[PDB]
């Protein structure tokens, strides 16, 4: 599951329609995750990439999981007769387990985080972290 | 089209069935009304606001919203989300 | 465009949406057909203030950015016709936050 070797310019655009601070993550040619600089909430930037190229979005600073043109993975495709592809960053509808775990997550800081009354399955979720890593192994099954 | 949802405070959210069939433990709890021993109004008033919220949103463009949690609410509504599986 | 309502009374509420231009006297058909008592024995309010049968949601306060899914307005039901007051029992109290901020 890795970026294809190019090696045709893709004029690209990431339009921010989310409420977090977005960090692209672009996919290797071997399939590394690499990070780019941050876009804040109402924001936009114009970027050069690669007909065949993967990139994903998360919240910079949880990396909860976000939406691109509808669907996880974004294929910067032909620019031709048109200019710049377009990069529209959304949440998604979170399940209401995961959208609860997301505030509890940043209102405790997990070294103090033994500390609440819960069922401890509960416990085990709070501290699974959403992750590139992970979500770039579980989207590698399909 | 409608069912009943009774806190386990007494209070009655009734609400569009498919909206509720959002929650699988709820779909099997019918298959009329469901009344839930474990969970206050604060929280199930915030459920049912929740299925309103993921019925409207779900297989859409028009960029989605923060669906929104006050702090004090969170642990309480993370239970209930999680019996209900939603 | 749709409006989201909590249309409440007692301890009774019900959730639904409807158009911004629907009427007044339209909701009180919809309450009729889930708490089954006509529209004449009912009134409904947007906070105290109590609203006429011929009007619009919108025109009425429910207009989208008011009346939002996630946030949904609120709509007193009352019942009777002599007309019960209007009496909406709030919701539980959340226990206080455990030590956290």
């Amino acid at each position: 599951l890795r970026s294809v070797n190019s090696r045709e310019p893709s004029q690209v655009i990431f339009c921010n329609r989310s409420p977090r601070v977005v960090l692209p993550v672009w996919l290797n040619f071997d399939g590394e995750p690499q990070p780019y600089p941050t876009l804040p909430p109402g924001t936009g930037r114009r970027i050069h990439s690669y007909r065949g190229h993967l990139w994903l979005f998360r919240d910079a600073g949880t990396h909860d999981g976000l939406l691109v043109n509808q669907t996880e993975l974004f294929v910067p495709s032909l620019n031709v007769d048109g200019q710049p592809i377009f990069a529209n960053i959304t949440l998604p509808v979170y399940t209401l387990k995961e959208r609860c775990l997301q505030v509890v997550r940043s209102l405790v800081k997990p070294e103090n985080y033994r500390r609440l009354d819960i069922v401890r399955s509960l416990y085990e979720d709070l501290e699974d972290h959403p992750n590139v890593q992970k979500d770039l192994e579980r989207l590698t099954q399909e | 089209m409608y069912v009943k949802l009774i806190s386990s405070d007494g209070h009655e959210f009734i609400v569009k069935r498919e909206h509720a069939l959002t929650s699988g433990t709820i779909k099997a709890m019918l298959s009329n009304e469901v009344n839930f021993r474990e969970i206050p109004s604060h929280v199930l008033s915030k459920v049912c606001m929740y299925f309103t919220y993921k019925v409207r949103y779900t297989n859409s463009s028009t960029e989605i919203p923060e669906f929104p949690i006050a702090p004090e609410i969170a642990l309480e509504l993370l239970m209930a989300a999680n019996f209900l599986d939603c | 465009m749709d409006v989201f309502l909590m249309i409440r009374r007692h301890k009774t509420t019900i959730f639904t949406d409807a158009k911004e231009s629907s009427t007044v006297f339209e909701l009180k058909r919809i309450v009729e057909g889930i708490l089954k008592r006509p529209p004449d024995e009912q009134r409904l309010y947007k906070d105290d203030q109590l609203l006429d049968d011929g009007k619009t949601l919108g025109e009425c306060g429910f207009t989208s950015q008011t009346a939002r899914p996630q946030a949904p307005a609120t709509v007193g039901l009352a019942f009777r016709a002599t007309f019960e007051a209007l009496c909406i029992e709030p919701f539980s109290s959340p226990p206080e936050l455990p030590d956290v901020m």
